[PDB]
RNA sequence: UAAAAACACAGCACUCUGCAAACACGAAAGUGGACGUAUAGGGUGUGACGCCUGCCCGGUGCCGGAAGGUUAAUUGAUGGG
RNA sequence: AUGCUUGAGGUUCUAACUCUGGUCCGUAAUCCGGAUCGAGGACAGUGUAUGGUGGGCAGUUUGACUGGGGCGGUCUCCUC
């Protein structure tokens, strides 16, 4: 499902897409739809604070549920549907109460699909459960950090986790960051992969399509005058002149930023 | 920080003693919860115009403790609640939900100090070491 | 605002002074807390921002003095 | 008074970031990042594509280590008044 | 050495403290506060004191002579 376009223009060729068409070709489910304006990457103060944001399609947040917390009523998967919000699918779930709700699109799943969460859930790629009940060695996304506060670690495309350990009250994931971290055996998770894993063989062609998604152009520090940048100046083409460093002085080649005492106790073994 | 004591502590608990202590120790466990209390130069004067009528009752209450922990030994009350194995159950087994299935049978037993991080603890120097059976 | 509901500490201001004794303006402030006090008179926790010697004070005079004063200063609890 | 060979760009790479993310604006509360969650987000450099990208870690930076030396507030032995 | 004043690491516990976790209430409410459960936990965090780092930012300095200035030389003392 990845499609090279032919060069028929300028900005054509290089386009590589990710074409799904076992996506829904439909509208989505509107109870479940929500505004969502746009910043620029903007402040309550109206200051920008997060650069290169800017300008995309306009989007309704679709409320995907990530405390899948139903647990025993079964689920019919019944379709899959494009999120412009997120780089996974979503499949709209249809309860056996008829209540419908939707998650992050597993990989193999597929409309018509039975998905259910509990402590009994059967040991298949779409179902929820503690991490307590799922065996060492199990691929997972969509794990939990604190019991209720849903679905938070592997949600982008192809993401998993690896789960490597169990001990008393924790489990240990390996994430993949490559980090080791522990995570309570009580915060709920989904076996298996996030589909879309070849988004990222999807490549834009061109300057218009990082704009559709909202991205605005980045100048280089090198670039700038020194008034502007900490790289800026220099006769001719220079390079940064000094150690590379954010716009705001912080070294970029290495230097971690990391300052979270709070919570150094969950991280097993570390890596980025 | 001079507090006398009203109950008993595990350590430093002489139920009257003159006890120095850090303020921590007080002000967040001892006095809110009720085991000691400040050393006024009067509260010294009143624990004693109230310590004949107050070891008796603490003596009582220690004594309807050995009572209801002996009485109440012998119980193998089983849980009616669905489970998937015996330690791996659907639900949780633990002391959360265990009060009303020893209440049923005798005593209310509240539940405070069960501990299982099922020896139940009631006193500093009583405890019973019950044992709960559940079918899965 | 940085102000201690017991004593009343606010910040103050005062300088930085540097080897070279280039003064710079800056504050100081009072070492606040929240603490919740057991009332036992109300069966209730009162949470308190106090300044560490605000709280050194209860320890002196008792949650039931230092409350009274409260409710004469007219701020509430 | 400069439209360019400048800037951007798709693509590439390095690095940071496990989420109360890094980072940014804010004495702060809070807010953006993002109602996103490493196929994500930030910063840096290079600049479609094709063939490639060699040697040097001495200097400076960054990362890792902690045996030794040195080293702050603090404490206050001892001596001298 | 039974026992005794008190330093420094580690491991537990909960009761301070924290939660941008669940639930209930104020309440017609994603703020807030209270109750409660859960998770951390004397850590984190904040005040104050202190060492490091710190063009991110600030205030400034960066001589004179001189066949223009700069470069070079010279700048005080002794002898011709
Ligand atoms: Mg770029
Ligand atoms: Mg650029
Ligand atoms: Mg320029
Ligand atoms: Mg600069
Ligand atoms: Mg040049
Ligand atoms: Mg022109
Ligand atoms: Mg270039
Ligand atoms: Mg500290
Ligand atoms: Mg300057
Ligand atoms: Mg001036
Ligand atoms: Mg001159």
């Amino acid at each position: 499902a990845i499609v090279k376009c032919k060069p028929t223009s300028a900005g054509r060729r290089f386009v590589v897409k990710v074409v799904n068409q076992e996506l829904h070709k439909g509208a989505p489910y509107a109870p479940l739809l929500e505004k969502k304006s746009k910043s620029g990457g903007r402040n309550n103060n109206g200051r920008i604070t997060t650069r290169h944001i800017g300008g995309g399609h306009k989007q309704h947040y679709r409320l995907v549920d990530f405390r899948r917390n139903k647990d025993g009523i079964p689920a019919i998967v019944e379709r899959v549907e494009y999120d412009p919000n997120r780089t996974a699918h979503i499949a709209l779930l249809k309860y056996a109460d008829g209540e419908r709700r939707y998650i992050i699109a597993p990989k193999g799943v597929a409309a018509g699909d039975q998905l259910i969460s509990g402590i009994g859930a059967p040991i298949k790629a779409g179902n929820s459960m503690p991490l307590r009940n799922i065996p060492v060695g199990s691929t997972v996304h969509g794990i939990e950090l604190k019991p209720g506060k849903g679905a938070q670690i592997a949600r982008s495309a192809g993401a998993s986790a690896q789960l490597v350990a169990r001990e008393g009250a924790y489990v240990t994931l390996r994430l993949r960051s490559g980090e080791m971290r522990k995570v309570l055996a009580e915060c709920r998770a989904t076996l298996g992969e996030v589909s879309n894993s070849e988004h990222s063989l999807r490549s834009l062609g061109k300057a218009g399509a990082t704009r559709w998604r909202g991205v605005r152009p980045t100048v280089r520090g090198v670039a700038m005058n020194p008034v502007d940048h900490p790289h800026g100046g220099g006769e001719g083409r220079t390079s940064a002149g000094r150690h590379p460093v954010s716009p705001w002085g912080l070294q970029t080649k290495g230097k971690k930023t990391r300052s979270n005492k709070r919570t150094d106790n969950m991280i097993v073994r570390r890596r980025k | 920080m001079e507090v006398i004591l009203l109950e008993k502590v595990a350590n430093l608990g002489n139920l009257g003693d003159k006890v120095n202590i850090k303020g921590g120790y007080a002000r967040n466990f001892l006095l809110p919860q009720g085991k000691a209390t400040v050393a006024t130069a009067e509260n010294v004067a009143a624990f004693e115009a109230r310590r004949a009528e107050l070891e008796k009752a603490a003596a009582e209450k220690k004594a309807a403790a050995e009572a209801r922990a002996a009485q109440l030994s012998e119980l193998v009350v089983t849980l009616g609640a669905h489970a998937g194995d015996e330690g791996k159950l659907f639900g949780s087994i633990g002391t959360r939900d265990i009060a009303e299935a020893v209440s049923a049978a005798g005593y209310p037993l509240e539940k405070a100090e069960v501990r299982l991080p099922v020896a139940v603890h009631l006193h500093t120097d009583v405890e019973t070491t019950l044992k709960l059976i559940i079918v899965a | 605002s940085r102000v201690c509901q017991v004593t009343g500490k606010g910040p103050v201001t005062g300088n930085n002074i540097s080897h070279a004794h280039n003064k710079t303006r800056r504050r100081f402030l009072p070492n606040l807390q929240h603490h919740r006090f057991w009332v036992e008179s109300e069966k209730r926790f009162v949470r308190l921002r106090v300044s560490a010697k605000g709280m050194r004070i209860i320890d002196k005079r008792g949650i039931e003095a230092v409350l009274a004063d409260l409710r004469a200063r007219g701020e509430k609890f």
